[PDB]
């Protein structure tokens, strides 16, 4: 209709609740449901374990 | 004669097909290997194969139940037992963070010969 629309394809990796990450979702979002990007701090929290004898790889 | 078997395994593709063919009830947890998924699909009914695509995405505490005892194959979430099973490892990394320890070799070089050999 003489209008440009940008469309994306995504595949889920897990579900997190609160301030911790768990593998697997078993639930899927429905249409008309927002997306909110992501921040760099949460990736650091996920990939850096709390104690548990962390071993740095790279 | 009144005898039953519960077979627990994590590599279904390496167990004998003679014994796994007598199984009527299947409890499936998360699987990430293609061969195991294919073998399970071949063993499971077609309707369960249609919903089997959720095996790689199953979370913690959720299992797929298939068999005659259930009216519909389903996904069930279970609860943790009390008390809980636990193993006994030695925690290589935790022990490697301590100070240097010297074992007593005089005692351990014995018991190789209990009395005279």
């Amino acid at each position: 209709k003489d209008e440009d629309i940008f469309i994306l394809t995504v595949q889920p990796v897990g579900i997190f609740k609160g301030e911790e990450f768990f593998q697997g979702n078993s639930m899927l979002p429905s249409p008309t449901e927002p997306v909110f990007l992501v921040e760099d701090d949460i990736l650091n929290k996920i990939f850096s374990n709390e104690k548990t004898k962390i071993f740095h790889l790279g | 004669y009144g005898l039953s078997l519960m077979v627990v395994s994590q590599r279904p593709s390496e167990v004998s097909d003679t014994i796994l063919s007598q199984c009527n009830n299947f409890i499936n947890l998360r699987l990430t290997n293609i061969n195991d998924q294919n073998y399970i699909k071949n063993l499971l009914p077609d309707n369960s194969r249609s919903i089997s695509e959720i095996l790689p995405t199953l979370g913690a505490g959720e299992c797929l139940v298939v068999g005659d005892s259930t009216p519909i194959p389903s996904i069930v979430k279970l609860e943790l037992p009390n008390p809980e099973p636990r193993s006994q490892s030695i925690k290589f990394h935790k022990k490697w963070s301590e100070s240097w320890r010297t074992p007593s070799f005089e005692e351990v070089i014995m018991r190789w010969r209990k009395e005279n050999g």
